[PDB]
């Protein structure tokens, strides 16, 4: 699915990655740039505006969860479908989230990504991640039904 | 429908950029050529290796007409007529292609002014990208 | 944007439809469903199984709105304000869904009325259904 | 790729296509619905009008080896990717198409589908072969760089 050549941008890349605080700026943007999303995550108190949006507790520590999800369909990359497998199902039959949501918090990631790592999100770094993210996106899309 | 503070954050992140412009349509490009490369398709007679002049030539055009989009935000599908009929009409491109260069053009600004790239300019910028590939692709069919 | 023998098609292929138009909005939300199964993500409160009443009623209301836009395709953009903002503002339906129900809705109407679907027929249904959508994604970006 | 029963939908119904024509009316139907495709087939002809494409010999003949190519993948149906991979190459890297368009011809398809078989063309029947354009759609788009 991955050759060794992005692979190792790839997990070389990640490797770096604060892992406490890149998966709660992700999740925080993807909902200060994506408005509507938020009516998915109102359990989660004030989001009222970007300020508070960007500081919540419990949206950044969603986005840990998040990551650390990323992290682990990086491990499995030659079968991502059976690693978000539970989580496609639980995206569609709990959540009702449309998988065409799902590119955008890829997106939002890799942006993530390039503001962090500037002049080493190089082009070809960035591909690599694209072609992550459309997969593990594809993979949570899988189990609808 | 962009707001006075997108306006004004698309101003300023835009003035922030200065000289750097047609270099960031050029960089811009090729990060959409190399992650997206079916949008490559559109540039069949195109050079398209890293450094190609001929991107870079590009790069600067689409470069300095998003500045004249930046100048002209309350009524863009006046500024942008001509090149609405050029993307829609004469060389039909995808909508999805737009969304493409948009986030490679996101990228690209994230990269180079991280400062620069709060939550709220990421959304002004989306918000204004999005805006100016909808006049882009009106005039089809 | 529509000519004038799109109007003709349109008119004329509706005026074939008569009683059906609501039986046939039903049919085709029945085949958005099941053939684009995503879509049943916008609506978590229906009963979405076969036959439905619910779907029936909602098949009704998409139809009544489909002729209204026949009866008003010179300024659909007024004609279907209203509906512009209630599937943006409380929905946000992505654009892709839309081309799902169009579909459904071309198949639907060339599973009944074969002999009006002329590929011009065809051809004129495609960029109405088009053109409905367009403004029901415009408040959007 | 497909069930069991989706497999006899779809094998049942593509039993009762006339091979000489379905896909002359689909790729004639792509020329009408969506002119801006002529582009690419400007040594076809006098694609002038609805009833000079319908009746152009070179659509039916390129529409016929279209709709083959569609019978290859249903045999294939396990590895649609193998058996549209020179496909897809040609594509690419001759004709310049840009894979958003795929689902178009796919479409028109499932229209003719729909206008020959009226009533047996059942929701459940659509759904299965909506399976199989975009598996086709995926595998022709597999291999574009
Ligand atoms: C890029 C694709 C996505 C991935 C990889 C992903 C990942 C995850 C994971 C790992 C969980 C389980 C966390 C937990 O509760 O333990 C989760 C839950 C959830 N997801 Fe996502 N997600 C994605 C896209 C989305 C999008 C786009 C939305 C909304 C528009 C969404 C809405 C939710 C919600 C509401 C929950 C439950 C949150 C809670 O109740 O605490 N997901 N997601
Ligand atoms: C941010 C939105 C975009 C803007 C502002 C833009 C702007 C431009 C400009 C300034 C030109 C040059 C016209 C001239 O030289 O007279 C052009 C042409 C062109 N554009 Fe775009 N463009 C955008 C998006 C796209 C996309 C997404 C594609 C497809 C992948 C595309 C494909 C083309 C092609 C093939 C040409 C003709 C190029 C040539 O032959 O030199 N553009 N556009
Ligand atoms: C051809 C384009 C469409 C038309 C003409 C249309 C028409 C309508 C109409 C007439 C209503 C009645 C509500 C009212 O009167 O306020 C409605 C509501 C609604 N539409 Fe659409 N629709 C279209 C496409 C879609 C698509 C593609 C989706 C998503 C798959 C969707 C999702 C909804 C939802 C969720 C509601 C509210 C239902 C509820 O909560 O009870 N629509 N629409
Ligand atoms: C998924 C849908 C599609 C399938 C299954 C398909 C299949 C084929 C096949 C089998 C051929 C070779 C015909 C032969 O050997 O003589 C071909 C060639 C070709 N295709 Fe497609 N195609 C698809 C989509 C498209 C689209 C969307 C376009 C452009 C709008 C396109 C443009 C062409 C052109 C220009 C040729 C060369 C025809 C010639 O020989 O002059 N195709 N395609």
């Amino acid at each position: 699915f991955l050759t060794a050549e992005e692979k190792g941008l790839v997990n070389g890349l990640w490797g770096k990655v604060n892992v406490d605080e890149v998966g709660g700026e992700a999740l925080g943007r993807l909902l200060v740039v994506y408005p509507w999303t938020q009516r998915f995550f109102e359990s989660f108190g004030d989001l009222s505006s970007a300020d508070a949006i960007m500081s919540n507790a419990k949206v950044k520590a969603h986005g840990k969860k998040v990551l650390n999800s990323f992290s682990d369909g990086l491990k499995n990359i030659d079968d991502l479908k059976g690693a978000f497998a539970k989580l496609s199902e639980l995206h569609c039959d709990k959540l009702h989230v449309d998988p065409e949501n799902f590119r955008l918090l890829g997106n939002v990631l890799v942006c993530v990504l390039a503001h962090h790592f500037g002049h080493d999100f190089n082009p070809q770094v960035q591909a690599a991640f694209q072609k992550v993210v459309a997969g593990v996106a594809n993979a949570l899309a899988h189990k609808y039904h | 429908v962009l707001s006075a503070a997108d306006k004004s954050n698309v101003k300023a992140c835009w003035g922030k950029i200065g000289s750097h412009a047609g270099e960031y349509g050029a960089e811009a490009l090729e990060r959409t050529f190399c992650s997206f490369p079916t949008t490559k398709t559109y540039f069949p007679h195109f050079d398209l290796s890293h450094g190609s002049a001929q991107v870079k030539a590009h790069g600067q055009k689409v470069a300095d007409a998003l500045t004249q989009a930046v100048a002209h935000m309350d009524d863009l599908p006046t500024a942008m007529s001509a090149l609405s009929d050029l993307h829609a009409y004469k060389l039909r491109v995808d909508p999805v292609n737009f969304k493409f260069l948009s986030h490679c053009l996101l990228v690209t600004l994230a990269c180079h002014h991280p400062a620069e790239f709060t939550p709220a300019v990421h959304a002004s910028l989306d918000k204004f990208f999005s805006a100016v590939s909808t006049v882009l692709t009106s005039k089809y069919r």
